[PDB]
């Protein structure tokens, strides 16, 4: 896309002018499921994500690949357990999605993460 | 003197502008209905939308 970099920028100045009016973007990003499928416009599009159920149940129009999985930018992606060293063994392992705010007039910033853990709580 | 000219409404060619019936016992009934049903074709668009 045009102009994108540009655009980059001026999200960056609009989370963190959110954080800053204490109106948290957390309030104001629902989370839906992964993306399988879109038909184009010039400029317009229809994504289409799960919602329920587990991943490879859809039918991607690929013909390569008709199944999927998941992909998370390993950049963020922070573990917990071996983290922890709580000492378990990796069964099945539950999915947290975290914001991380900071506060500091004009010097502000936001953290993303993406946590998995057996943990139920995080607290 | 003079004649008296007859004439029938089926001869002419307005009678083909509606269809005429009898109905002897329309002065009974209350106000009768008629039921259309009709059913508008569609074409298939595509993309976003």
């Amino acid at each position: 896309d045009r102009r994108t970099a540009a655009r980059l920028e001026r999200f960056a100045t609009v989370l963190r002018a959110m954080i800053r009016s204490h109106v948290f973007p957390h309030r104001a990003l629902h989370v839906l499921g992964g993306l399988l499928g879109h038909v184009t416009q010039d400029r317009l599009a229809s994504v289409t994500c799960v919602a329920r159920g587990d991943q490879e149940a859809a039918r991607t129009n690929d013909m390569a690949a008709r199944r999927s999985q998941v992909h998370v930018p390993a950049c963020a992606l922070m573990d917990v357990d071996r983290e922890l060293r709580l000492g378990g063994d990796d069964g099945l392992r539950f999915a947290y999605l975290v914001f991380v705010y900071t506060q500091r007039h004009r010097r502000e910033a936001l953290r993303v993460h993406v946590a998995v853990s057996r943990l139920p709580e995080l607290g | 003197c003079s004649t008296l000219s007859l004439v029938r409404f089926l001869e002419l060619g307005l009678s083909v502008a509606c269809v005429c019936t009898k109905f002897p016992e329309l002065s009974y009934v209350a106000e009768g209905t008629i039921q259309f049903e009709v059913q508008q074709p569609m074409i298939a668009r595509d993309g976003p939308h």
